[PDB]
């Protein structure tokens, strides 16, 4: 059985936003679903449920900001009046009840990414990192000025992978992300490949000892 | 509304030792309570049920106990792979609540201890070229938790810092931390020494450039 998020991007303040959650292999007759929230860095926040028999509950915040709704194999999230607070990955997850046996949150999906701002998605520039001017060296690439998150950095097409550490991203105070990568390879072309889906984008910079 | 108190909110065991985390509801939930474990990337998953019994595939080093209001997890036999964030939840009721969660739990775990290995990369001619540069300064495979210094022909820097970590190994508890600086390309041609300074306990590594030099 399975869970899975769609419908979360880039969107200005007020905005209305629908999320959907479609499962698999099992009943929502059986199955209570619920949407929980997570900003970056921070705790899991219950949004509200849609119990079998469609009775939905809304958290105490959330009461008239989110519509929750179902049909036989998928959940929406409406997000009536989007502000900046909004953003977080939303997940939506699975509980049930026996006797007395309250089962948890036992399913849940790889969430959806929602990002609340009045910006326009912007992709990013990437600069190369060199010690200044042993035989092994470590290279990286600095990744700045990118919306919405994420970018995804490889290096070499992903063959160069030992040695390889990514940092998280840092939302700067434009608003804007950054993250670097930096790769340790014997003195032997090294190239960070920037995707960024999210604009449509690839960047690939060779970086020079 | 219903609430859930989550305590402490960070927590620290050597490996082989012993964690407990508290959650204390604001009415009594009557069991109907779980525990989950989240890293980071990941969605929480689920450990415990029904406020003691263990989900499937769980190991039993994870422990649920409590009842009425006061509840708590214990992990024993801790793991670099048990580094991670905590949460408990009610499943008592979805009317009148704020947060069916707790605010989480922070374990950190001291595994073996490794110095960093410290590098510093001056801004390349392309970014000096956009009117601002960032220098960047990576602390590689450490732990215990360091400080970063920037010193800029010998003055500590206090503005223009930007720190990363990630999170802990899960093999080998360890961080990597990148810091940067942030300067207009005007300010970064005001001076010539660019050094960063790692410190773990009283144990000092320092990575520098000249400007000049690059």
């Amino acid at each position: 059985q399975s869970v899975e998020e769609s419908g979360g991007r880039l969107v200005t303040p007020g905005t209305p936003l629908t999320l959907t959650c479609t499962v698999s292999g099992f009943s929502l007759s059986t199955y209570t679903m619920n949407w929980v929230r997570q900003a970056p860095g921070k705790g899991l926040e219950w949004i509200g449920d849609i119990y079998t028999d469609g009775n939905t509950y809304y958290a105490n915040w959330a009461k008239g900001r989110f519509t929750i709704s179902k049909t036989s194999t998928t959940v929406d999230l409406k997000i009536t009046s989007p502000t900046t607070e909004d953003t977080a990955t939303y997940f939506c997850a699975r509980d049930s009840w026996d006797a007395s046996s309250y089962y948890g949150l036992d399913l849940w999906g790889q969430g959806t990414l929602v990002t609340v701002s009045s910006g326009q998605p912007k992709g990013p520039s990437v600069f190369p990192l060199a010690p200044c001017c042993s035989s092994t060296v470590t290279l990286g690439c600095l990744v700045k000025g990118y919306l919405p998150e994420p970018v995804t950095v490889t290096w070499n097409s992903g063959t160069l992978t030992n040695g390889v550490r990514t940092f998280p991203s840092v939302r700067q105070s434009s608003g804007l992300y950054s993250l670097s990568s930096v790769v340790s390879v014997t003195s032997s072309p090294v190239t960070c490949n920037v995707a960024h889906p999210a604009t449509n984008t690839k960047v690939d910079k060779t970086v020079a000892p | 509304a219903i609430k859930m108190t989550q305590t402490p909110s960070s927590v620290s065991a050597a490996v082989g030792g012993t964690v407990t985390i508290n959650c204390q509801a604001s009415e009594d939930i009557k069991r109907y309570l779980a525990w989950y474990q989240q890293k980071p990337g990941q969605p929480p998953k689920l450990l415990i049920y029904a406020a003691s019994k263990l989900a499937s595939g769980v190991s039993s080093r994870f422990k649920g106990s409590g009842s009425g209001t006061e509840y708590t997890l214990t992990i024993s036999g801790v793991q670099c792979d048990d580094a991670a964030t905590y949460y408990c939840q009610q499943g008592y009721t979805s009317s009148n609540v704020n947060n069916a969660f707790g605010g989480g739990t922070e374990v950190v775990v001291k595994g073996d201890p490794v110095a960093p290995t410290v590098l510093i990369f001056p801004p390349a001619a392309d970014q000096v070229a956009t009117g601002t540069v960032t220098i960047v300064c990576v602390a590689n495979k450490y732990f215990p938790d360091v400080t970063v210094t920037w010193e800029v022909d010998g003055t500590t820097q206090t503005t223009g810092i930007e720190n990363s970590k990630t999170p802990q190994n899960s093999a080998d508890c360890t961080y990597n931390l990148s810091s940067t600086l942030t300067l207009t390309s005007t300010q970064y041609n005001s001076h010539k020494e660019y050094t960063c300074k790692v410190t773990q306990g009283t144990t000092s590594v320092v990575q520098s450039f000249n400007r000049g030099d690059c």
